[PDB]
């Protein structure tokens, strides 16, 4: 299959839009227009002369154009009819918003839907989804938020309400998005198909998936495709049902059999996939992976103005199987030119609690420029002798002047001024977090992906 | 074709290969097994033992006996003719008593493998992922603590090596009190081949190699079960 | 003596080392003391100043025509012992020694002399190498940290200087109401045990959080004896520094000590009923929940959610904390079925469906809290276009009020800027709210973890 | 309880109690140990063996021999007079050869404890928390996997019970293939008493009970080392 005309359609129909603007079909039509889609848009309604200033048709087959994608927002008892008309009209993708299929026990209706669509060479996304978004095509075919930040992250969600909520949350966490895809019941198109597309897609550099489960017989292909993707792009999976009780629970929300926890975990490892146990971890890691190259070696330096934060960092890294070694002697000499003699250079490098703003610039610069340093996590505890924003600007300037590209994460602990500084850094695509452990877990994800890519390279010869 | 064994079993309404057939089958995939001489008489048992060399092991072979030790159907370290004869009769009587209605196919004669580190190698079929290889240390480590690793087949060398290092009891393979490190490469090779068995033979539902004895050099599958569907 | 009443509630405080130069630490401390509204008497001590910050200055504490309870000492280490002697003459009961340059840099001898001299006058030492202390009930900010904190019932003790003073600021951002901040630094005299004894008796303090690198040799047995009994009434959360072998080895060099046993510290905390936090964020998330909620009276925990996804994340997270959900009572199910569709799941979590309107959050929360077979509630909310986050938040507030009881509640909200606002709104009303379902569930898990920790200690104390 | 052994060891500049003294010492605290006899001659060994009852175990007793098995100083399951004599001479020769400069205080004769579930019970003095009791399953479980639990003494019943249930190999105590559940109450009782030994005897730096054999009814300490400071 080829999803080029799903993500970059020349013509999209919205079936189920209405004069009533509160209805979901209408919300989707609104989003499609406001987000700036440039192709042709065809509202489909049984009586409306026009909707949102656009000529409306009673059937897709009446549209004097070739429709690539039909977004279907009619009740389940009306879906099969629309599928037949769309099939007649030659539409390539049916994006079926509609709920009331396998997830509520109507397995047969769902299977009939897919077989009817396939009979016309038409593929199905969903059903029971909130739609999809593709930023490079200015395509917001969801009834979720109207806008997202632009960037290189594709987010696939098997969950409806959580997915659409997380779509909104990407904005709060400053995550730039290339795509949002609701896959819901996964009756046809699934994670494997989407990973195949995002693998090639130059607009997408990171893929995050909220995954409850995949279909029987589909796991081997999942590993084959995922592992190949992982050679070039990190995949983060939020696994729903990581525990026996969770797996049972999630199973009934979609009306499936509970999958083997242990075998899914093995499949992820074989695929080079990073499994996140929470939203927070998934987003923290995604941010870091989106904005940093992978470390080229293990010479990770931690820079801190307080031993406490440094210890918190050391412990967190160790929990992730990352152990620090002594810094290069050349870096120690460089930093000793402005640091007091009671500073620790064991790694973390403690520039002492009394460091002024300027030492963060000089320390960050010296580390990044050093040829025997592969990565840097910078930690900052607010005191009265510094300004959080001054420290933040010092880190920005050091990263520019170093002129290279090495992974960096930043932890800042303090009051409202620190919250502002962290935000400032993140709005410049420098991965910043309000605690040392989260900055360190974020750097750990860079090393985990480096190791995962290595796993897959070795596995594939 | 080794597949004749599978076809014959299906034809006869059997749902498993018995030890000698299972060992023959996995042996044809390059997994090391024991000698497998099927003695029909106490006399044949003696002759086979002399050919194989002492010490030997005797085992019941019967469709109705899955757990052979539990019914007294296994005798090890038999070092002489008279001891073989004793064990032969001892097994027959144990089985007659514990499983009256058992079809006795015979008594399997095999070398007695010297002590080493026991492993388990398994094959199962997952609904999502298909044939999946399982690994763990023998005895309590899998059976009681459930310390196992899985890799979906086919396995790469990287898959095989990493799934071994993964189990909590891994250090039993790398040298401890009174025991040398064992041959990780031979284990990896067996794991890859177990995966290939699972990929290629669709009528195999499960395989259980329990135990596989690992040595500083090489391994030896000492018991084997193949379940059909 | 071991009574700290007049440390935290002094009538008179001296600041030794304040200066006409306002950039100096002594001056920063004096400024905070005045800014934060101390009602007792403040005596700047400086060698020449006629007055500092509009207050009569004296050359030594012994010249002050008053009984000074506490002397905050901010002079260089080579000037400290002299000041201690004068403080002794003046009868000061507590020396709060800001000054660094003692054991943490290898001068064990100077530090031991400090304590000896202080004890020789019946004077106790806090520190040295600290950023001071704050006690909200006494409007007492004797630190050079932020000028203000939110008032509340949480006492925070920190062995770390920079992280401690930074976390002081972070309490404001995380809406954590504070009764006390205590920098303990080198712990040469007064330590965690002394402070736990005070906060035990302190009606203003309901939760104690400690950033702990280690305790002194021979002090652990008493630590367990005091902490375990405190834990019967007030939760103690410890952020343990060096909780890994490599962290403990490293941290050993932070002050130049022997690495403490990771495993034995963990057992000591368990025998003490203490909750060990592995991160700042967990410590703060738990502190918030424990600060603002009673302990659950039983195991009947209900999770309320729109859509299954957040609910599954919650279930997995609770399970990781050894908390398992049971089917809700039938009485609750019938009540909620009065407004929820038949396609809703009532397995627990209770799924009121993803497109539930604001109103159902009010009604569901109220029904749950009012039900006699519900002990605790976690409410999860995914923002969609059919709701408003603030409307949902207010529905929860109103439900909690109308239920009129006191049952633990935590809230998780996922969404855009409006959700960030709603979560802030909830936290400012002392309703424990978090931006993900896992953090809301971990926070509720801390309430149960504290109940279990307390039960451990009680079982340990059971009369034979 | 018989502090005199500790006082005598200090008075004589020893930094440890030897197996028989250690066993006597903990026995006076109510921890079950093996019956023991210190034989100075092969003849006393024989006579003591009859007194104890067969089968017996013989072990070297020497300050310069802490690890007795490693130097061939332990012989188990000696079932007759002749086997005792054989073992006696074998141990003496093994120790003279492997540890030439070893002060042979004699040969300890003790009952042969039958196989059960092996445990380790330890005592150490932590700089912060003082006497601390350690528990784990025997052999590889503590020595290789480091699966241990700790409780600071004195132990409550709650401490003892929970620290047992806490270790990863706990299920070896609650019934598995070919083994009944062992007496957890006896283990708890031993752990508490170990804590009392540490609390009450400040001159004890370490105690190591490795192994303690656990049975469906009761336990039995089979080796014991106490280190003084
Ligand atoms: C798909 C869904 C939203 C439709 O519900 P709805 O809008 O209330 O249903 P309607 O009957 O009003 O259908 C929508 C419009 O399509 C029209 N329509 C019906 N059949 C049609 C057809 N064959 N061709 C074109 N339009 C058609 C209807 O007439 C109506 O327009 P109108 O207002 O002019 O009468 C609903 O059935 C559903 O499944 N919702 C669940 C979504 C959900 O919660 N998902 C979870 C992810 S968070
Ligand atoms: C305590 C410390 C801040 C003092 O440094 P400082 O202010 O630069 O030192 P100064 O020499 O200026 O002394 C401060 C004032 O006390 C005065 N002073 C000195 N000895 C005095 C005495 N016996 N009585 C009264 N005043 C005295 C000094 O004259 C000076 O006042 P001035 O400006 O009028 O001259 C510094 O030594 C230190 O330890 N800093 C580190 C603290 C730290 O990191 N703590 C850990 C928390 S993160
Ligand atoms: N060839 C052989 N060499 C050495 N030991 C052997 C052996 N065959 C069997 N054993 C031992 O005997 C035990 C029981 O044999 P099986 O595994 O064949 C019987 P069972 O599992 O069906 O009850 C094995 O676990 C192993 O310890
Ligand atoms: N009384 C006894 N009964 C049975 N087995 C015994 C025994 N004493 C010792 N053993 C066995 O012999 C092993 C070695 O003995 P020790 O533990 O006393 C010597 P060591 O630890 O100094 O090498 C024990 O671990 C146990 O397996
Ligand atoms: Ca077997
Ligand atoms: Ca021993
Ligand atoms: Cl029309
Ligand atoms: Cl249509
Ligand atoms: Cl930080
Ligand atoms: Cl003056
Ligand atoms: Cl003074
Ligand atoms: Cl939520
Ligand atoms: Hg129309
Ligand atoms: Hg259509
Ligand atoms: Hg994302
Ligand atoms: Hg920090
Ligand atoms: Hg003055
Ligand atoms: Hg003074
Ligand atoms: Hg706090
Ligand atoms: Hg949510
Ligand atoms: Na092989």
């Amino acid at each position: 299959n080829d999803l080029e005309r799903l993500f970059n359609p020349s013509a999209i129909a919205v079936v189920g839009a209405s004069k009533d603007p509160s209805k979901i079909g209408s919300q989707i039509l609104r989003n499609l227009l406001s987000y700036g889609f440039k192709g042709k848009v065809y509202p489909i309604n049984p009586t409306a002369d026009e909707l949102m200033g656009l000529k409306c048709y009673p059937k897709v087959s009446d549209v004097p154009d070739k429709v690539d994608v039909a977004v279907i927002s009619v009740p389940s008892d009306k879906v099969l009819g629309v599928i037949d008309d769309c099939g007649k009209a030659g539409v390539k993708f049916a994006v079926v918003i509609t709920s009331g299929f396998k997830e509520v026990g109507n397995e047969e209706l769902e299977e009939e839907l897919v077989r009817r669509a396939h009979s016309y060479g038409m593929r199905v996304l969903g059903p029971n989804i909130f739609g999809y978004l593709y930023a490079p095509a200015r395509l917001n075919a969801t009834f979720g938020p109207k806008d997202v930040l632009s960037g290189n992250v594709a987010f696939i969600s098997q969950s409806g309400a959580l997915g659409i909520a997380l779509m909104g949350y990407t904005v709060v966490e400053n995550i730039g998005i290339s795509s949002i895809v609701s896959v819901g019941n996964k009756a046809d198109l699934d994670d494997v198909d989407l990973l195949d597309f995002f693998d090639k897609d130059p607009n997408t550099g990171v893929i995050m998936i909220y995954l409850e489960g995949i279909a029987p017989g589909r796991g081997r292909m999942f590993i084959d495709v995922a592992s190949r993707v992982s050679l070039r792009k990190p995949i983060i999976v939020i696994k729903a049902g990581r525990t026996e009780v969770g797996a049972r629970a999630a199973a009934s929300h979609t009306g499936s059999i509970a999958g083997s926890v242990a075998i899914y975990e093995s499949a992820f490892k074989q695929s080079g996939i990073l499994m996140a146990k929470s939203v927070e971890d998934a987003f923290d890691w995604t941010k870091a992976l989106s904005w940093n190259p992978i470390p080229e070696g293990e010479r990770l330096i931690v820079l801190t103005n307080g031993g406490g934060a440094g210890v918190q960092s050391t412990d967190t890294f160790a929990d992730n199987g990352i152990y620090l070694s002594k810094p290069p002697e050349s870096l120690i000499q460089e930093i000793k030119k402005f640091v007091p003699p009671f500073a620790s250079f064991a790694n973390p490098i403690d520039i002492t609690g009394m460091a002024p703003d300027d030492w963060y610039y000089m320390g960050t610069l010296a580390a990044l420029k050093n040829p025997d340093v592969d990565a840097l996590t910078v930690l900052y505890c607010q005191t009265a002798v510094t300004t959080p924003i001054g420290v933040a600007k010092g880190i920005v300037d050091a990263i520019k002047e170093a002129g290279n590209s090495k992974p960096v994460t930043v932890g800042m602990v303090g009051g409202p001024e620190v919250a502002e500084a962290v935000s400032f850094l993140n709005k410049q695509r420098i991965a910043a977090y309000p605690t040392p452990e989260r900055a360190s877990s974020a750097m750990s994800a860079l090393y985990a992906y480096a190791r995962a890519r290595s796993y897959v390279m070795k596995s594939l010869a | 074709s080794s597949r004749d064994l599978l076809l014959k079993a299906k034809e006869n309404g059997r749902k498993s290969l018995l030890e000698h057939e299972a060992k023959y089958f996995i042996s044809s995939y390059g997994i090391p097994v024991t000698n497998i001489r099927l003695a029909k008489s106490e006399e044949e048992a003696v002759n086979f033992s002399r050919e194989i060399g002492f010490p030997v092991v005797l085992k019941i072979v019967s469709p109705q006996v899955v757990h052979k030790s539990d019914v007294g159907g296994v005798k090890v370290n038999l070092r002489s003719e008279e001891e073989v004869r004793k064990a032969y009769r001892e097994i027959i009587e144990n089985v007659k008593r514990n499983v009256p209605n058992a079809e006795i196919e015979g008594i399997l004669v095999q070398e007695f493998a010297p002590p080493g580190v026991e492993l388990i190698i398994g094959l199962l079929r997952d609904p999502q992922f298909g044939p999946t290889v399982m690994f763990g240390l023998g005895g309590v480590f899998v059976e009681l603590f459930r310390d196992v690793s899985f890799r979906v087949a086919p396995l790469s060398e990287q898959d095989a090596e990493s799934m071994i290092k993964e189990v909590k009891a891994y250090k039993l393979l790398t040298g401890f009190r009174g025991m040398e490190p064992v041959d990780i490469e031979a284990i990896k090779d067996a794991l890859i081949r177990a995966g290939r068995i699972g990929v290629e033979n669709e009528e195999i539902a499960e395989m259980d190699l329990n135990p596989v004895i690992a040595y500083p050099k090489g391994i030896k599958v000492v018991d084997a079960r193949i379940i059909l569907r």
